């Protein structure tokens, strides 16, 4: 109904508005929309011990946001927090998800499962069981260009040549993988060929960050005058 | 005579003298005054340095006859040489708004008082065309399509101001208008773009109604203007060659500078805003430590 406000807000109450944007968007299997918001949520909210409560929380769900994207946290994260020995069933997550191996994946939910369920994210965890096989297909796609159907039912443990095949072809539906099956001599295609330089798009990506450098000029001008009414009505020697 | 003569550079005081001699004469609603140009010649470049009315007379039953006193012409010449010796017969304008087929047989009087082909110089005053308000033109003899005689004819040339230094100084005083077009700041080229734009089109429809008369209204064919078309349409670019295609790749280049560049300004105003949120936190400061000298002042009146 698009009634927030945004002249008195704070930095502590956008990032909350934004934390709840999230959590919605994400279980209504749209992640793009959802990461956006918990991204803001983080940025617009302080870093301190008195904040920590709302940082650890907004942590929790970023990595399992990004997971079900198929694209993966670096261990980097995880390693200089200081909020690390909370995230170690969330980062067993994302090594998991990234080896592609269903049997971890398994023993990680039912192990870590009241700390998951504790703090309400054991939900997204359950989808997280799909992109276990959708980041494994995804590593073989950048690999190996040709591949018999064979080979690829050895690597993830699968048990037809029927089986891969509707999983790859799903996958490539979202455009996960960015292949294409060739059932007609039994080997999978992958299909990213760049180009991009050479389609008609970068003119486009270029456009709106001109758009965004025009906000903060804007956004500059009118709150510089703000406070500078006032000053000069002010009483000075 | 003289063969050079190709372009014709022209001072701003011969539109302003020219116009001046149409309505000091009260000839107007198309009765045409004939002056004189002088000036330098017998080389490409061709200086328009000054220009007088001559007398003149015209007729409306046959527009085929006419007065012009040549009397006047010699005691012009000899007065105007001691002014400066660089005014020499350089031919005659014409002062419009039109080009007659009479002024062919004006300019043989022209062609035999000075051995150059002569200038015929439209000075139009009346300005019902948005650009050209000169015309130049030199009568030249050639040999003309479909089948056809040697004719006389009047061949366009190039009708270009530059000015003068003289001229100038004059020219930019009285100026006190933001110009048609001067090509400025971004303000002035972006007027400019879509005012070129129009420009295009408006040349191009008088071509269509050309082409269109030629084969329904049975005006001569005149194979000159067609096989301008032809060199047209060869050098108009075809998209999926690959000179076209390099277009586009230059344009992801150019705006890609100007991201840049756009972000670079942002720095600029970033500096400024901290400035004055620094300034205010002055003006705080100095709003305070008055706040607290009044109390001094009040309680130094008591004391004494």
């Amino acid at each position: 109904k698009l009634e927030y406000p945004h002249t008195d807000v704070s930095s502590s109450l956008e990032a909350r508005y934004f934390f709840y944007l999230s959590k919605i968007n994400a279980i209504q299997l749209d992640y793009s929309t959802a990461n956006e918001y918990i991204i803001a949520a983080i940025r617009k909210a302080p870093h301190n011990s008195k904040s920590l409560g709302f940082l650890q929380q907004s942590n929790k769900l970023h990595c399992c946001i990004q997971l079900l994207m198929g694209d993966i946290p670096e261990l980097s994260f995880f390693h200089q927090s200081n909020m690390q020995k909370s995230l170690l069933p969330y980062y067993h997550l994302t090594k998991a998800v990234k080896l592609g191996d269903l049997k971890k994946f398994t023993s990680t939910i039912t192990k870590y499962k009241q700390l998951l369920l504790k703090d309400d994210t054991y939900q997204l965890c359950v989808r997280l069981r799909s992109n276990v096989i959708k980041t494994g297909i995804r590593i073989i796609s950048l690999t190996y260009k040709k591949i018999s159907l064979r080979d690829i039912c050895l690597k993830l443990n699968l048990d037809s040549e029927q089986t891969v095949e509707y999983m790859v072809s799903r996958a490539i539906r979202d455009g996960v993988i960015e292949a294409k099956i060739n059932h007609e001599d039994g080997f999978i295609e992958t299909t990213e060929l760049l180009n991009i330089y050479d389609s008609e798009d970068p003119q486009q990506v270029f456009d709106e960050r001109i758009k965004f450098a025009n906000q903060l000029h804007d956004e500059y001008l009118v709150s510089m005058r703000y406070p500078e009414d006032k000053k000069t009505q002010q009483n000075e020697k | 005579m003289s063969l050079q003569h190709e372009k014709v550079t022209i001072a701003p005081l011969v539109l302003l003298s020219a116009l001046d001699h149409y309505e000091r004469t009260q000839t107007k609603e198309n009765k045409r005054c004939v002056g004189v140009i002088l000036g330098d010649a017998n080389s490409s470049t061709i200086r328009v340095t000054n220009s007088f009315a001559l007398p003149f007379e015209e007729d409306e039953k046959n527009s085929d006859v006419w007065f012009l006193d040549h009397n006047y012409i010699e005691n012009m010449n000899e007065m105007c040489k001691k002014i400066n010796a660089k005014e020499k017969l350089i031919g005659w304008y014409h002062s419009g708004p039109k080009l007659r087929a009479s002024d062919l047989k004006i300019n043989e009087l022209f062609k035999k008082y000075t051995q150059n082909n002569p200038l015929l110089l439209i000075v139009d005053v009346k300005q019902q065309g948005v650009g050209l308000p000169t015309d130049a033109y030199v009568a030249i003899e050639q040999v003309k399509d479909d089948g056809t005689s040697t004719e006389k004819t009047f061949l366009h040339l190039p009708c270009t101001i530059e000015a003068e230094e003289a001229e100038e100084i004059g020219v930019e005083h009285l100026l006190r208008d933001v110009r048609d077009q001067a090509a400025g700041g971004l303000s002035i080229r972006l007027t400019n773009q879509l005012k070129s734009l129009k420009g295009l089109q408006s040349k191009l429809k008088d071509v269509v109604e050309y082409l269109d008369k030629v084969i329904n209204k049975e005006l001569p064919i005149n194979h000159t203007i067609l096989g301008k078309l032809q060199d047209v349409f060869n050098l108009l670019p075809n998209l999926g060659t690959p000179d076209d295609d390099e277009i586009d790749v230059e344009n992801h280049d150019r705006i890609n500078i100007s991201n840049n560049l756009q972000k670079a300004l942002t720095v600029k105003t970033n500096d400024e805003l901290m400035v004055i949120y620094i300034s205010n936190l002055v003006r705080s400061i100095i709003a305070f430590d008055d706040l607290i000298e009044n109390k001094i002042q009040n309680k130094k009146i008591q004391e004494q």
